[PDB]
């Protein structure tokens, strides 16, 4: 759980 | 207030 | 009204004691308070996932519950607490 | 969310659309399993609503878009209408999600797990950007 595979960026 |  | 595109902001949690500044007797230990920092939770994102980084990894803090009529920016929004709540949801998938 | 950004496509993938029969996108959710989506209890959800799992625009056609339906609606006992508190429902799914990269689960705490006031969290959602 609660590692995306594409990664959010903020 | 509201609900959201 | 909604936009099309999903959303995104960064905000701070607050502590319920000083959350009560803002909402009074209206913040139960079953809630936690984030933003007043120029962002704000509206209506349509309630039930959706308030998270925080732990070990690398997302985890679901909060659940968009209520706040601000106006969705205003300099006031926090108020999630239901999952840490309050993950007993009973924990019971739940376990029995069905 | 008012004063948000646009999210990266599929950066989000625990994150759902609650959609009436209509198509109105009403609240949003969260997949804790491929099974399972948690979300608030004031929502209101029936078993005649869908989860849509794997959307970023809602205006587009072209999007591989998972719409589930909902066999069962667990509300939490404790849930309070008049104060709002305990506001948390569970939904089962009848069709489980299918993972991929744009579709996943977010992590649920230990009970004992802290949260310091002053960290800086993330918020998601399809909400009005402007009141």
């Amino acid at each position: 759980c609660g590692v995306p595979a594409i990664q959010p960026v903020l | 207030s509201w609900p959201w | 009204n909604t936009p099309d595109r999903l959303q995104q902001a960064s905000l701070p949690l607050l502590s319920n004691t000083n959350c009560k500044k803002y909402w009074g007797t209206k913040i139960k230990d079953a809630m936690i308070c984030a933003g007043a920092s120029g962002v704000s939770s509206c209506m349509g994102d309630s039930g959706g996932p308030l998270v925080c980084k732990k070990n690398g990894a997302w985890t679901l803090v909060g659940i968009v519950s209520w706040g601000s009529s106006t969705c205003s920016t300099s006031t926090p929004g108020v999630y239901a607490r999952v840490t309050a709540l993950v007993n009973w949801v924990q019971q739940t998938l376990a029995a069905n | 969310i008012v004063n948000g950004e646009e999210a990266v496509p599929g950066s989000w993938p625990w994150q759902v659309s609650l959609q009436d029969k209509t198509g109105f996108h009403f609240c949003g959710g969260s997949l804790i399993n491929e099974n399972w989506v948690v979300t608030a209890a004031h929502c209101g959800v029936t078993t005649s609503d869908v989860v849509v799992a794997g959307e970023f625009d809602q205006g587009s056609s072209s999007e591989k878009i998972q719409k589930l339906k909902i066999a069962k609606v667990f509300k939490n006992s404790k849930y309070n209408s008049l104060t709002i508190n305990n506001d948390i429902t569970l939904l089962k799914l009848s069709t489980a999600a299918s993972f991929s990269q744009t579709v996943s689960a977010v992590c649920l705490p230990s009970a004992s797990d802290d949260f310091a006031a002053g960290t800086t969290c993330v918020t998601t959602g399809w909400g009005l950007t402007r009141y």
